[PDB]
């Protein structure tokens, strides 16, 4: 019983309360005081990184849940925060289980230099004056490139008669939060 | 046992545990003489060491060891041999194609470092040989580079 608790921020905890059936009938279990349904359980985080799990019982009745809590913030590269449940009787004697989603210079022996740039956000990069600066884009081709979440760009002078010097490239996340500056120089 | 399952999940036999979560708890060991040790979990830094392999012979091989440390506090990783940090990574280098590398674990330890090997021998058309590394853990859920 998910209550709407979308996960976005790795200072929470994400409490998601567990309910059983009875098999062949699909009653719910009697959730009474004067009861133990002798059950454990294991929850878990399967494919992603981005969080842990655990199984517990709410002390003093007949209800349980799963609680999962982030290790970090949600970079693009992740589908989903897939968690994993497995019940079973005090005993073993059966298994049942579970998965649902939740500065630079350059110069007449070097007149290129390469920008690489890790992440998962694409990422904007700029030149201040584009009249002493060339900057452009370079295509991975290669798909380990790709992997890498390596963002790469050229920076170049615009021409090789017209030294300069502390010309400010920007860069910047494609949601305008994240904001570097990096000055340039040409001799 | 474990002192949050949730940060870190134990098995109570054979002693194996799997970091869950970011953070900090116990193991613990129930039976008389009863004993505990506290862990951490968290990569935030990476250090090359040069060993002085200065670039000056294109029939050398020149092998950087890799140190890695974790977020905030830039403790270095356990280097145990009971441990896989489960770290992989990527080694190259940019604006220059005077020399290539790669990427190594070495066999039998929690220790890994970048391999560089010349293509000739440096012409005056030659500011640098610039080193890139990357690393991530097996499933990249994260990415960080130098």
């Amino acid at each position: 019983d998910f209550s709407d608790q979308i996960i976005n921020n790795s200072k929470k905890r994400y409490e998601y309360n567990l309910k059983f059936f009875t098999a062949g009938s699909d009653i719910e279990l009697s959730q009474d005081s004067t009861i133990d349904q002798n059950i454990k359980g294991i929850c878990t985080i399967k494919e992603s990184t981005f969080a842990t799990a655990f199984f517990e019982k709410v002390k003093g009745k007949e209800q349980y849940r799963c609680v999962v809590q982030p290790s970090g913030v949600a970079t693009s590269s992740i589908d989903k925060v897939t968690l994993y449940v497995e019940v079973s009787n005090a005993h073993k004697t059966y298994q049942y289980d579970t998965t649902i989603n939740l500065k630079i210079q350059l110069s007449p022996r070097q007149s290129t230099f390469i920008l690489n740039i890790q992440s998962s956000s694409p990422i904007f990069v700029e030149s201040s004056d584009n009249s002493l600066l060339s900057v452009q884009q370079i295509s991975s081709s290669g798909g380990d490139d790709q992997l890498n979440n390596l963002y790469k760009y050229a920076i170049q002078p615009m021409s090789v008669s017209t030294s300069f010097q502390n010309v400010p490239l920007l860069i910047s996340s494609a949601d305008g939060k994240s904001k570097t500056t990096v000055t340039v120089s040409y001799s | 046992s474990s002192g949050d399952p949730s940060i870190l999940q134990v098995d109570p036999i054979t002693g194996k545990a799997t970091a869950i979560a970011a953070g900090t708890t116990t193991i613990n060991y129930i039976r008389n003489p009863s004993s505990q040790t506290q862990v951490v979990i968290s990569i935030g830094r990476i250090k090359v060491d040069f060993s002085d392999q200065i670039i000056n012979n294109s029939k050398k091989r020149y092998e950087y060891n890799l140190k890695f440390f974790t977020a905030g506090s830039d403790i270095e990783l356990s280097q145990d041999s009971t441990i896989d940090q489960n770290i992989k990574g990527i080694c190259t280098i940019k604006e220059s194609t005077f020399a290539t590398a790669f990427f190594e674990k070495v066999k039998g330890k929690e220790q890994y470092r970048c391999v560089v090997q010349p293509s000739g021998v440096a012409t005056s058309s030659i500011d640098k040989v610039t080193l890139y590394v990357e690393v991530s853990n097996a499933h990249k859920t994260y990415q960080y580079d130098t």
